[PDB]
């Protein structure tokens, strides 16, 4: 027993989405405070990042 | 032990019986429908038979298959009914093919029956002493023009159920909707597409986060905002 | 484990909150969520301190940052010695601007060095925000406290 009501009741959306849009994936942002500082200790040049 | 009273086991001892009756109840209270009381047979008066006050109405009802067991697979006995004049077809097509309603089989010896099945009217009436089991129907194996035919079920049966049922989710809600999780008792907000509706009877919830912001319940959502676990 | 036998302890800091599962249970709320960053570079100067509003509808947590130009001292002869700076954080609770928290820096460096400090906004509604700094400028150009 098969009914004809079903592809109307098919073609539904689904639970919305909510976005989830690609914006940004898992991919991590910059480093911030990229310091370097340059030291004279025993007579030689040190650079510290 | 079974609860047998000491004087039905004390008859059931001696050689000449009495005859046996087999009397049933289909309750459907707990899915929509009425209570039916059926008998195999009727008394010598051409009535229903009455019994405990109540009265059974003869019916051809058959039970066949009744095996308890622990090992192996469990108890499917089987019910046959006479369905004449479609009379089992007009509940079927009602009541979804008699599906998850109750059976209870009362066995009784005949010298305990009311007074009212005999001519001269037993004088040892007793209506306490039966023996009683229920069963579950789980399906309408086959109902044809002639008969029907249901199998039976023990109710405590496990069959395709699975033991942890929390069930891990990222955007979606686990449970249902204001019964015991959902503690939202306000008026109606939304609806199945997160429409803005203030009616009572459209209001069901999508199963989102959109549907806890809504609600103002997100703080009892039961789908974890992992997601990206299998990314990274 | 973080505790032996004895009870002394044996691991760094490290911070556990536990929740048995309960309803109507209260949510953690060592860890954050979504932040906020905002940047307004200035520089708190001893004469005239520098001051913010806040006016926000979610408030959680407050994180401030603030930096060190450098900190370096030379004398004449051209040896390297580490100072100390502090700074004073106040924000407004009933009215009363008392210091909220304090903090010091003690070590050579001349890179602009920038530190996080977080507080818990139990204050609500919009109110302000300030920093103050108690080390005196300084006079001479050897000395490069800035903050
Ligand atoms: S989603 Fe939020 S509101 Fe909808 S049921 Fe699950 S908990 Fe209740």
């Amino acid at each position: 027993h098969v009914p004809e009501k079903e592809a109307i009741v098919d073609n539904g959306a689904h639970f919305d989405g909510e976005q989830s849009g690609t914006v940004n994936g898992v991919t991590p942002p910059a480093v911030q405070h990229l310091t370097a500082e340059v030291t004279a200790d025993s007579g030689e040049y040190q650079v510290l990042a | 032990m079974q609860d047998i009273r000491q004087e039905t086991l004390n008859e059931c001892t001696r050689a000449e019986q009495s005859a046996s009756v087999v009397l049933w109840e289909i309750d459907l209270t707990e899915v929509g429908g009425e209570r039916y009381f059926f008998c195999n047979e009727q008394n010598e008066k051409g009535e229903p038979v009455t019994w405990q006050g109540r009265q059974y109405q003869p019916y051809p009802i058959q039970g066949s298959g009744f095996e308890l067991n622990g090992k192996g697979t469990s108890t499917r006995p089987t019910l046959t009914v006479s369905n004449l004049y479609g009379m089992v077809t007009g509940m079927a097509e009602d009541m979804q093919s008699l599906v998850g309603g109750t059976v209870v089989r009362r066995k009784v010896y005949a010298r305990f029956l009311d007074a009212v099945n005999f001519v001269n009217g037993n004088s040892y009436a007793d209506p306490e002493q039966e023996v009683i089991s229920r069963w579950r129907i789980e399906q309408c194996s086959e109902l044809s023009a002639v008969s029907a035919s249901f199998v039976l079920s023990t109710p405590t049966e496990t069959d395709g159920a699975v033991f942890p049922g929390r069930i891990m989710l990222a955007n979606t809600c686990t449970w249902t909707y204001r019964g015991d999780e959902c503690g939202y008792s306000g008026p109606a907000v939304a609806d199945e597409y997160d429409q803005p509706t203030s009616d009572i009877t459209k209001d069901k919830c999508s199963k989102c986060l959109s549907g806890c912001k809504f609600r103002n319940n997100v703080g009892n959502f039961g789908g974890f905002l992992s997601i990206n676990k299998l990314s990274q | 484990p973080v505790l032996d036998t004895e009870g002394n302890t044996n691991i760094s800091g490290v911070t556990v909150v536990f929740r048995a599962g309960e309803q109507e249970q209260t949510p953690p709320e060592g860890f954050e969520s979504s932040g906020s960053e905002t940047v307004l570079g200035t520089e708190v100067k001893y004469d005239t301190p520098i001051t913010r509003t806040i006016t926000s509808a979610n408030i959680d947590r407050l994180r401030f940052t603030f930096g060190v130009q450098a900190l370096v001292e030379t004398t004449s002869k051209g040896d390297r010695n580490p100072s100390e700076v502090r700074l004073l954080v106040q924000i407004q609770r009933n009215g009363g601007w008392v210091t909220e928290k304090d903090i010091t820096i003690k070590g050579k460096t001349t890179s602009q060095y920038l530190a996080s400090v977080v507080m818990g906004n139990l204050p609500p509604r919009p109110f302000n925000i300030r920093m103050r700094r108690m080390t005196p400028d300084s006079t001479t150009d050897q000395l490069q406290n800035k903050t």
